RNA sequence: GGAUUUUUGGAGCAUCGACCUGGUAUUGCAGUACCUCCAGGAACGGUGC
């Protein structure tokens, strides 16, 4: 089916296999699972690594970003396309 | 007889599918392409160690996914 | 059985739904194949016989009111009630002259009808359900 | 603020059209079980509101009994009306009209022809309280419950129709220990088996029956529950017999009864509270229990296609023809026309007849191809 | 049209604690120079009036909340059941009262269009 | 075709899968372990040539450590489990 | 015009020069903030420029949030409740507002992450030992109306008030 | 649709970003990875082993 094309060019977040939520516009997308998220934004959380210390998570924008098939894990909507 | 088959139809169950990176999303799976692309709607996902977030829509992948739970209401000679 | 070819008047034939002509008969076999033709598909008693006759004889009570005539009848033993109704003299059995004049009659089922004759023009209503009444506890009927 | 007057009156008006909403559900017939759960779980919250509505309505009554004795007397009066008729002579420049003082609650508590619903109960839904399993209300799922089960017992010997013989039983011996584990499970199989309770009949006090639950367990099963003819007196917490009554009514209040053993009354009284919850819902549901044993035997007798059959249940034309352009006509009312024959055959109609009878033109062959009106009025004073 | 109904409302709060028919809050207002045209009958107004003043005479009962409380319509889903099949049994047999009647008049609308209307007796 | 079918009937009766075949003859319960550290005994309703099976029936066990770890295992109705994370298809278990 | 779902589904959401999702709400003359929940934490910063809100309250629980620019407003008064729910806040633009007394900044100081704050353009910052009193309010602050904290300054802020 | 680049699985140390103090030269028009140097403190965090 085309299940993959219904929900091109919103904002959706895509999980990688690091652990990682990609966050962006995925405006084209391919048969091996690739992705190009545009204006995307990178969250990675981070370990406390103590008793007291809470869980964080850093953030980074990069912009267009072209995922591959090999790191992607699955991938949810977030937001209408603006 | 490949297994691809007798998982593209299936549509409007609750399954759950578990994860490589110890991942777990239990939802009503709406789609299932050759790829084993397994897309979902209303699904609730568990990660490893984490609080189970609750998605209006996934698309998980072929090889990101580990294995399948199915229900108890579910043939499985009619479907192979 | 196509509905739409028919048989003009120069020996041909033509499509009614497209509104087409063809001269011989291999042309109109071939037009029903087409654009056209696909669009044109696409885009299209027995309760008077059982009354019982009699005619009894009726006791009615007229009196002048001002702000009302009562007949005594029998027992029914029927849930249907007199009715009374005004009409003209015009039709009779003989049809005597000089009848001019309206006549209420009210009439029930095992009696007679009971016919007053009204000189005036309109005094009162002669409706059923408006000013009448018919007690069935004492067999009384009234209409004014 | 009438609280005394106006609000018990618009509390009893509420309650009048809850009673009469619920008397037109009553009155209408069912044809589905899921449409005939869903008009007695909106029947059940609208009997939540009317009792919340009257509990509201029965508090209002402590200053009611200090203003009696200024309202009901007769000297008193037209003053304070006379000053409240000033207090409303306030500007009624709003001009707008407000019939639903009364059609308001009558069309809330009403449902429409797409959706069965009520405007309070338009979030509803039975798919977010009831499972595909169970057809709401018409089987019971019992399939996580014989997987638990499988996963206590440790053991592959135990199928879904000797789980069912298992859970048949009310007050035969059980399978496993009372002291083991396997009761822990035991109440949260009964933890979703009261919730059927709060499933198959919603419009049931569920109150009354938990305080009759309660009460039944207090007076009855915590006091010799089962006679006999060891054998005559037998305790569900302690697990032992007893030789008459007044022994069993001496060891009740026991050192080792008390709190001196691991199923004593202290710690062990839960279990024995959901152990009689559990079998008073078999009890009352024995009828769906039977049900859904008959389905799943009916699952498991057929085949595969009959378990799949089961689990499925021009612009040529506006531009060749002159259409599609703009005309003026100032006759009548500087109409807009798409076309100059269509503008003709409009002149020669019943539209431009009207329009030139205001101005006092009659209908002739000379006002034809008039448009504008002071051409019209010049060639009708022309001639 | 919430003046006319707030005006409405308050005259049926000021008629209703009335001790006597023409002795009340709102007879008195009449001859005080205060215009009421929703104290006539003949007005459309009257019969919403009436009605309000049923209620609020209604509401004054000793079980509408004054000096008692109710227990079976606040505390009792069952005995709110059993007042909806009653309520749902009272329209069932008006609607067939109703269709009675209508047989009624259909079998005298039969009865009256086949009677003989020339039998003319003049007494 | 039917030669391929044949052909593939011919492997997966007479090749490394045949212990699988055992799994569809006799409804014979197999071992497999899993990618996670995750045992799963159960029998196999289908599977294919890329070792994706069909598991009805299936009890998973593992390791989860807390000291010791204990044995939390789990039982399933039915599941499907792909050929990817298969390592060890034992046809004979223990107990 | 009230502020509610419509005008923020409606406005623009793109992102800003400072690589954040930011949502444009200029031109809107909103007299109250509310039914901000609608965004689903999927911006990192908020303008309300043009607006004609007396209070900055009513704000839902934003995680995501990490600048909020309160910039051209007439706020009067400041919400107590602002650390609740913004627990990521960083950046906080105040300026052009209508604060007098230097008791307004108090529940300003209830952010533990805010770095940066802008007070300029305000009657609050003409009267004396503004700077000095918000340093010793709020110390987690290292930019204050575009300038940096200083260990004199700081000194100064801890010596007075005592 | 199963053989290395996507889909039937390799499963205390070093570096960087900061935070705070003083001197120092550049006052300059662009789509820039980062952008002067020295000295002092740190009881800040991320990554791999």
């Amino acid at each position: 089916s085309s299940k993959m094309l219904q929900h091109i060019d919103y904002r959706m977040r895509c999980i990688l296999q690091d652990g990682r939520i990609f966050i962006g516009t995925f405006k084209a997308f391919d048969k091996h699972m690739n992705l190009i998220l545009c204006d995307c934004d990178e969250f990675r959380k981070i370990k406390p690594k103590n008793s007291k210390q809470a869980e964080r998570e850093e953030k980074r924008v990069l912009g267009l970003v072209l995922l591959r098939g090999e790191n992607l894990v699955s991938m949810t909507v977030e937001g209408p396309p603006p | 007889m490949k297994l691809v088959r007798f998982l593209m139809k299936l549509s409007h169950e609750t399954v759950t599918i578990e994860l490589k990176n110890g991942t777990q999303v239990h939802g009503t799976i709406t789609g299932v392409d050759v790829s084993m692309n397994t897309h979902l709607k209303a699904v609730k996902m568990t990660l490893k160690n984490r609080e189970p977030v609750q998605l209006e829509t996934l698309s998980i992948r072929g090889n990101n996914i580990r294995y399948f739970i199915l229900p108890d209401s579910l043939p499985l000679d009619t479907l192979l | 059985k196509d509905p739409y070819f028919m048989k003009n008047h120069l020996g041909s034939y033509e499509c009614k739904l497209c509104l087409t002509l063809h001269n011989n008969e291999g042309s109109y076999l071939a037009h029903t194949q087409g654009k056209k033709h696909q669009t044109n598909l696409a885009r299209r008693v027995e309760v008077k016989k059982f009354v019982k006759i009699g005619r009894p004889g009726y006791k009615v009570t007229k009196q002048r009111d001002s702000e009302l005539f009562q007949i005594d009848y029998p027992e029914i033993a029927e849930g249907i009630m007199p009715r009374h109704r005004f009409m003209s003299a015009y039709e009779q059995r003989i049809e005597p002259p000089d009848r001019r004049w309206q006549y209420l009659l009210m009439a029930a089922e095992p009696y007679e009808t009971i016919a007053f004759k009204v000189p005036s023009r309109e005094i009162d209503k002669a409706e059923g359900k408006f000013w009448t009444h018919w007690n069935r506890e004492t067999k009384q009927f009234f209409l004014q | 603020m009438e609280t005394i007057l106006e609000q018990q009156r618009r509390y009893h008006e509420e309650k009048e059209r809850l009673m009469d909403v619920m008397a037109k559900e009553m009155l209408t017939k069912k044809s589905t079980l899921r449409d005939q759960i869903n008009s007695d779980h909106r029947t059940r919250a609208m009997q939540d509101r009317y009792m919340e509505v009257s509990g509201n309505l029965r508090d209002l009554y402590d200053d009611k009994d200090g203003l009696r004795k200024e309202e009901l007397n007769a000297i008193s009066g037209p003053n304070e009306f006379a000053e409240f008729y000033n207090r409303l002579k306030q500007i009624k420049e709003f001009h707008r009209k407000h019939p639903n003082e009364i059609c308001v609650p009558m069309s809330v508590e009403f449902e429409e022809l797409l959706k069965a619903r009520e405007n309070p109960s338009e979030e509803a839904q039975n798919l977010v309280e009831f499972t595909d399993e169970e057809g709401y209300g018409r089987y019971l799922d019992l399939h996580d419950c014989y997987l638990k089960y499988i996963n206590l017992k440790a053991s592959e010997k135990l199928d879904y129709i000797t789980y069912l013989s298992i859970f048949d039983q009310l007050f035969d011996i059980p399978k496993e220990r009372k002291n083991a584990e396997y009761k822990r499970y035991l109440e949260m199989l009964l933890e979703y088996l009261q919730d059927y309770t709060d499933r198959v009949k919603p419009l049931q006090d569920q109150n009354e029956l938990f305080g009759k639950i309660q009460a039944e367990f207090e007076k009855k099963w915590e006091n010799g529950t089962f006679p006999g003819w060891e054998e005559r007196a037998q305790r569900l917490f302690s697990t032992k017999g007893k030789s008459l009554e007044s022994l069993d009514t001496s060891l009740f209040a026991k050192n080792p009864k008390s709190k001196g053993t691991k199923r004593d009354t202290e710690r062990n009284k839960d279990i024995a509270f959901l152990e009689a919850q559990i079998y008073e819902y078999v009890e009352i549901l024995g009828e769906q229990r039977h049900l859904t044993h008959e389905n799943v035997q009916r699952k498991q007798a057929r085949t595969g296609e009959e378990r799949e059959e089961e689990e499925e249940e021009p612009y040529w034309l506006y531009k060749l023809h002159g259409l599609n352009i703009n005309y003026n006509c100032e006759i009548c009312g500087n109409y807009t026309y798409r076309g100059p024959k269509a503008f003709q055959r409009h002149f020669a109609e019943w539209r431009h007849a009207h329009g030139m009878r205001c101005l006092g033109i009659p209908n002739t062959a000379h006002f034809a191809n008039v448009t504008q009106i002071e051409d019209a009025v010049s060639l009708w004073a022309k001639l | 049209s919430a003046f006319d109904l707030d005006v409405v409302k308050l005259t049926a709060q000021f008629v209703a604690r009335n001790g006597r028919q023409f002795l009340t809050q709102l007879m008195q207002k009449e001859q005080r120079n205060y215009q009421f045209d929703f104290l006539r009958p003949q007005h459309s107004l009257f019969n919403y009036f009436t009605k309000l003043v049923e209620q609020y005479t209604k509401i004054l009962i000793p079980p509408k909340g004054l000096f008692s409380k109710l227990k079976k319509e606040a505390e009792n889903p069952r005995e709110v059941l059993d007042q909806v099949c009653y309520r749902v049994e009272w329209a069932k047999f008006q609607e067939r009262e109703r269709k009675k009647e209508e047989e009624e008049k259909e079998k005298e609308r039969v009865a009256y269009a086949q009677i003989d209307w020339h039998d003319f007796v003049v007494v | 075709p039917e030669e391929l079918q044949k052909r593939e009937e011919e492997e997966f009766n007479t090749g490394p899968l045949s212990v699988l075949t055992q799994s569809v003859k006799n409804n014979t319960q197999v071992l497999i372990n899993c990618r996670n550290n995750k045992k799963l005994l159960g029998r196999v309703k289908a599977f294919d040539r890329h070792c994706n099976m069909v598991l009805e029936n299936v009890k998973e066990m593992w390791t989860e450590v807390p000291s010791k770890p204990v044995n939390k295992d789990r039982y399933i109705s039915k599941m499907f489990l792909r050929g990817d994370s298969v390592i060890v298809v034992l046809r004979n278990p223990l107990i | 015009v009230k502020l509610t779902a419509e005008l923020i589904e409606q406005a623009a959401q793109y992102t800003n020069a400072v690589r954040d999702r930011e949502l444009d709400l200029r031109g809107y003359k909103i007299p109250v903030i509310e039914n901000l929940g609608a965004t689903l934490d999927q911006f990192d910063a908020i303008d309300f420029s043009d607006n004609e809100i007396r209070k900055l309250d009513g704000f839902p629980l934003l995680r995501r949030l990490k600048t909020l620019l309160v910039n051209n407003n007439r706020i009067c008064r400041i919400g107590e409740g602002l650390d609740q729910a913004l627990p990521c806040l960083t950046e906080l633009i105040l300026t052009n507002n209508s604060l007098v007394e230097l008791g307004d900044l108090d529940p300003l100081a209830s952010l533990k992450s805010l770095t940066y704050l802008s007070i300029l353009r305000n009657p609050v910052t003409n009267k004396k030992h503004y700077r000095l009193y918000v340093i010793y309010k709020v110390p987690q602050v290292r930019v204050l109306d575009f300038q940096k904290v200083k260990l004199k300054e700081r000194q100064e802020a801890e010596k007075m008030f005592k």
